[PDB]
RNA sequence: CACUAGGGUAACCGGUGACUGGGGCUAAGUCGUAACAAGGUAGCCGUACCGGAAGGUGCGGCUGGAAC
RNA sequence: GCAGUAAACGAUGAUUACUAGGAGUUUGCUCAAGCUUCACAGCGAAAGCGUUAAGUAAUCCACCUGGGGAG
RNA sequence: UCGCGUGAAGGAAGACAGUCUAAGGAUUGUAAACUUCUUUUAUACGGGAAUAGGCGAUACGAGUAUUGCAUUGAAUGUACCGUAAGAAACAGCAUCGGCUAACUCCUGCCAGCAGCGAUACGGAGGAUGCGAGCGUUAUCCGGAUUUAUUGGGUUUAAAGGGUGCGUAGGUUGUUCGGUAAGUCAGCGGUGGAGCGCUCAACGUUCAGCCUGCCGUUGAAACUGC
RNA sequence: UCCCAUUAGCUUGUUGGUGAGGUAACGGCUCACAAGGCGACGAUGGGUAGGGGAACUGAGAGGUUUAUCCCCCACACUG
């Protein structure tokens, strides 16, 4: 499923703008409810921020999280949570926001390698080529987000803007994810 | 008799053949007496096989059925013609072709 | 006596516990080729060896620091009402590596150490530290 | 255990305790504070005050005062030790690097205040914070460095 | 005890008791009402709707009734399934509301399916 | 020769039965006050006899008892 | 001649080896057996035990596994 | 069990609910305005699972051409219009625990425990979990060391037999040699990295344990003889 | 390779020898002297189970259970 639901109500709640640029995020800004801690509640707040910040409901979050355990955990499970083909295709600037990213990848818009993945979970391994469909290269939506905007901040994309792929070098370190995500705090928790 | 036959060990809508020694009145799917190589023809038909224990097998007498009469004509395995010494003694080479 | 390298570990912890300097025990073979190791690993000061009438006499002089002993923990692992017998490969590791455990060897008595060296097992006398 | 005489402060537990007098209950609070720097020294107080806040700062106070020095080495013990105080008995192991603290607790508030990261740590008495934090502390006391183990024995290279 | 003692006697392994017996490990079982009482809490003061019930497994057991308002009566077929009540000796066990001859809690809009309520 | 079928005596496993006795829990209605303080005759163990009832008494033992 | 029970108790099984001091007492002559109370290390939840251990160790036997029902 | 959807980006503080005559929560939430179609529907193309007469010639094997052959089946997949259009529940919010206002009742009730009969009962508003599921019951493991060889105990919490003698059994001071039953060692036999599923569950291959049993050679510190 | 001693003796082709017959084949398998054999390392008798690899689950010790799958055994209303 999906949380398909209320935003800024998140993002009052967290404080950080996981989503985005709002004005509720300078005004009004506390968690909601008209009423409105345990380590128990920060460990919660922390999980359910990665959780809601990646679009991830919690048996995927369970079963990243003893996958980075088997193969610090803590550490190389934010790379992997960072390693998807919603979040590369949102961290390329060709979809606006994590959930544009999201719709675009499960609709029929994205290429890997050349072919089409519709999975918005598919982990993506250095090395590999992440681009726009090729009978989608025109449309109205896809280009104003990549084009214009042109970030390009992060020193593991290589962009390529004349033919609009995309190619992750490698995993970034933990350093480098701007994250707000206390990993130590979800390894306990889930220990 | 003793037979060479294929098993069916794969997943629905995906069948991997398993080429065996088996007796003719064990089951499809249960006990052999030895395994000689693999068969997969959902691709463009990989096979893996034991040339010399094939050839044991076909020397000893077991009788292979239609597919895997077809499995042993590939790869070679039939040349027990031309290893049975008919008034020669060299080996050829009909692999490269 | 049922149990005489029991006996002697017992009467070494003893005098360490009082803070004794000199320890004495009827002297054995085996408890012979037990102070041997436990000198030559340095665990005690000094031994000597007496031969009377009797069976003989072992004079321990023990080791402390400028008042601790340099000897922590004795404990008997084959006991006559459960032998214990070990291989090479599955030899046991004392203190995590830092302490000894004295082993009885076709080869002879050493430690874990010697007996991993020479690949060999046999009786499991003692754990020292 | 060496004395060795700024570290933070954590409360461990708090407990309501109560007299019996003829005009009526009279109720004080204690509390049971360790302060450590994650470095290698913990002192441990209790507090016995009215208020909340000043039993836990004269728990803190005397945790300062009663401070002794703990041997360890990154974030690991040298060896396995057993200890018992009390009704309450604790064991410790050597873990792997990346494994982090596995108890939780008056063991987890212990462990964290010396600072080590890799450890099993398992509880074989009974649950009371007191002498479960004292058992703990003991085991951490009784705990020998190979430098120390070395320097008691004689030669430093004993372990080859 | 001694090595020798163990090898010659061995250790002993009880088996813990099931608290539900009468089900004879089943999730649920099915019986008639025999009869529908009422009985006093062993410091409450209440008076809880009890049926007893002779279940298909040949066993007669004390069933509580849940929620407010039953429609049961004498002989009815009801589903009785585990579960005890701390303030009243004897009962083990609970009846299914909205299943066979009971019937949902009416103008329930909350824990509606722990009273068998559709939605409203 | 034995598969059965038949009679009879013997077991074990089970139901029911005029009538007659323990135990648990809930009520507590009644009757006394045995134990907890030297609990108002210190208490308890064994044994025997005797009482609506808790119990009483005799003989030996113990302190898990005062008090001297 | 039966019976075979007890607060039949040190409420503490037998054997062996080792480990500190004070106060008395009996016998064999300062020494060794025995006999009872304060008391190091240690043990214990505590009261307390402490060379006659409930300390440190080894061998064998007996017994326990929540309270009633119930010896 | 695994995977996907129920839309994506902007839009100020509508009407209707609550809690306080204004303010706060619902709330960027709705309403319009701009795109996308995974998926549903209507149409077309539609794979794969299907591989199996001469020409050497040893006269027959065997190696080479051709022929039909799909229950699944409009089934994967590919492509074409015109549309957010067809698609979200369940549990619990006084402590343990994540989540609090108002009205009822003051028995009806609720509970895993501390228990409340209300920051615990019933509803209304908000909140917090999980999510095509969410809860209740039943069964089995671990925490439990609550049978303790690894790894518990017996003065007073349960637990030393009333005391001995003694059978079977268990244990055995020191030392010199033999043996090879226990023990030890060697040699034989036997029993993570990829690839394909668009991803994943799942299929499949090799590196990797065989550390159980048996045979056969040696060692002699310890136990046994 | 499961419990019960509130299950202590069991067995009379039962143990062995000679010969014969029978069987694919050895053999009390069957048929015509000596007497034995088996048991507190549990015979005998009673109750309950098909047995393994798997699977689940514990750091380990292990344990639970044979739902799908594979190997062996027994059976086809009752003899
Ligand atoms: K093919
Ligand atoms: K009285
Ligand atoms: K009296
Ligand atoms: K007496
Ligand atoms: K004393
Ligand atoms: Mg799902
Ligand atoms: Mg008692
Ligand atoms: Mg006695």
């Amino acid at each position: 499923a999906r949380y398909t639901g209320p935003k800024s109500k998140i993002a009052r709640k967290f404080g950080d703008p996981i989503f985005g640029a709002d004005k509720v995020l300078s005004k009004k800004n506390y968690p909601p409810g008209q009423h409105g801690t345990s380590e128990y509640g920060l460990q919660l707040r922390e999980k359910q921020k990665a959780k809601y910040t990646y679009g991830v409901l919690e048996k995927q979050f369970r079963h990243l999280f003893h996958r980075a355990q088997r193969a610090v955990t803590g550490e190389l499970l934010i790379q992997f949570l960072e390693a998807r083909l919603d979040n590369v295709v949102f961290r390329l600037g060709i979809a606006p926001t994590r959930s544009a990213a999201r719709q675009l990848v499960s609709h029929r818009h994205i290429t890997v390698d050349g072919s089409v993945v519709n999975i918005p979970s598919y982990s993506v391994k250095p090395g590999q080529v992440i681009g726009v469909r090729e009978r989608s290269k025109s449309l109205e939506v896809i280009a104003d987000a990549l084009t214009g905007f042109n970030h390009s901040k992060y020193p593991w994309m290589e962009w390529d803007q004349s033919s609009l792929s995309g190619k992750l070098l490698h995993m970034p370190d933990r350093t480098d994810i701007p994250e707000n995500i206390k990993e130590q705090l979800i390894v306990e928790l889930y220990s | 008799a003793t037979k060479i036959r294929l098993q069916r060990h794969g997943r629905k809508g995906y069948a991997f053949y398993k080429i065996v020694v088996a007796d003719s009145r064990a089951p499809r799917d249960g006990k052999f007496i030895e395994r000689i190589g693999s068969y997969n023809p959902n691709t463009n038909a990989t096979i893996d096989l034991n040339f010399e224990r094939a050839l044991y097998w076909i020397g000893v007498g077991a009788q292979p059925t239609d597919t895997a009469r077809n499995i042993l004509s590939r790869e070679g395995v039939l040349m027990m013609k031309h290893l049975l010494g008919g008034v020669k003694k060299g080996a050829f080479d009909q692999a490269a072709a | 006596m049922t149990d005489p390298i029991a006996d002697y570990l017992t009467r070494l912890r003893n005098a360490i516990m009082a803070g004794h300097r000199v320890v004495s025990v009827p002297a054995s073979n085996i408890k012979k080729e037990i102070t041997k190791i436990l000198f030559d690993k340095g665990y005690i000061l000094n031994y000597k060896f007496e031969e009377n009438d009797s069976q003989g006499i072992i004079k321990v002089a023990l080791k402390y620091d400028l008042k601790v002993n340099a000897i922590k923990k004795l404990k008997r692992v084959s006991r006559p009402g459960l032998r214990k017998y070990v291989g090479y490969r599955d030899m046991p590791r004392v203190l995590n590596g830092l302490g000894i455990a004295i082993v009885s060897t076709p080869r002879g008595v050493m430690t874990d150490k010697e007996a991993r060296e020479l690949k060999v097992g046999g009786e499991v006398l003692c754990y020292v530290y | 255990v060496y004395n060795r005489v700024e570290l933070k402060d954590r409360l461990v537990a708090i407990n309501r305790v109560t007299k019996v007098t003829k005009g009526g209950r009279t109720f004080t609070f204690a509390a049971i504070v360790v302060v450590g720097n994650e470095d290698g020294v913990i002192g441990w107080g209790l507090g016995k005050a009215g208020e909340v806040p000043a039993a836990i700062a004269k728990g803190v106070e005397a945790a300062k005062k009663n401070l002794i020095r703990v041997p360890v080495h990154n974030g690991t013990i040298p060896h396995e030790q057993a200890a018992s105080y009390g009704g309450a008995s604790v064991f410790l192991k050597p873990a792997t690097t990346g494994t982090g603290v596995k108890a939780g607790g008056a063991m987890r508030a212990v462990l964290d205040s010396v600072g080590v990261t890799d450890v099993l740590a398992k509880s074989k008495g009974s649950s009371n914070p007191h002498n479960l934090v004292k058992a703990t502390i003991q085991a951490l006391a009784e705990m020998r460095s190979p430098l120390m183990v070395a320097q008691n024995r004689g030669i430093s290279v004993e372990k080859v | 005890p001694t090595i020798q003692q163990l090898v010659r006697k061995g250790r002993e392994s009880f088996a813990d008791k099931s608290k539900s017996p009468a089900l004879n490990s089943c999730p649920q079982r099915r019986g008639v009402c025999v009869r529908v009482y009422t009985t006093t809490p062993k410091p409450n003061s209440a008076m809880r709707k009890v049926a007893r019930v002779r279940l298909t497994n040949s066993k007669e057991v004390n069933a509580y009734i849940p929620g407010e308002g039953h429609n049961l009566q004498e002989h009815s077929i009801v589903l009785v399934r585990g579960g005890r009540v701390k303030d009243l000796p004897g009962v083990r066990y609970h009846i299914v509301r909205g299943t066979l001859d009971t019937a949902g809690v009416n103008g329930r809009t909350q824990r509606r399916s722990k009273y068998g309520a559709k939605r409203p």
